[PDB]
């Protein structure tokens, strides 16, 4: 269970950094400050 | 009705300033959905407080859903201090309040282990 | 491994403010309601 632990640490991180991209990326209009 | 509490459940904040314009006819406001819950509690169930101060400076009467819940009920349960300190400011007569089984907010925030709240 | 299991949930946290924040800028213009 400590290599399983350790994968989905792993993957987390993987899907944080495709988050940021994602706010780095969109559009922003109508919202917008 | 249906945009606003939309945009007042996920604190999209413009949204919330263009429909809440003219300024005259205060049913939209204060009106719930089926479960009773108006803006102000979604916004405080979600835990945004900018949309909490900007209904607030609008007067938003602190209603009560199906469950006899207010905003502070479900800010307190999710634990979101900023906006329990911004509701707070306020009439301060909500503080003491009771649900369907006689719960305050202290109940809830101290169910859920949010200790800061 | 209670060390990792602290580490990962604040990582997870970090990322759930992230995604709200991201539904609370986005542009919505053909789903609306």
């Amino acid at each position: 269970q400590k290599y399983r632990l350790k994968d989905l640490t792993f993957l987390l991180e993987k899907q944080h950094e495709l988050i940021k991209l994602i706010i780095q990326k969109m559009e922003i209009i109508s919202e917008t400050e | 009705k249906s945009p606003l509490h939309f945009a007042a459940s996920y604190g999209r904040i413009n949204t919330c300033q263009r429909l809440l314009q003219d300024i005259s006819d205060t049913r939209l406001l204060n009106e719930g959905d089926l479960h009773g819950m108006t803006p102000l509690h979604l916004a405080a169930k979600n835990g945004h407080d900018k949309v909490v101060q900007l209904l607030l400076k609008k007067g938003a009467l602190f209603l009560s859903d199906h469950n006899g819940w207010t905003a502070l009920h479900h800010a307190s349960m999710g634990g979101y201090t900023q906006t329990m300190k911004v509701i707070l400011d306020t009439n301060l007569k909500c503080t003491d309040r009771l649900d369907e089984d006689g719960n305050t907010a202290l109940h809830f925030a101290a169910r859920e282990g949010h200790a800061k709240a």
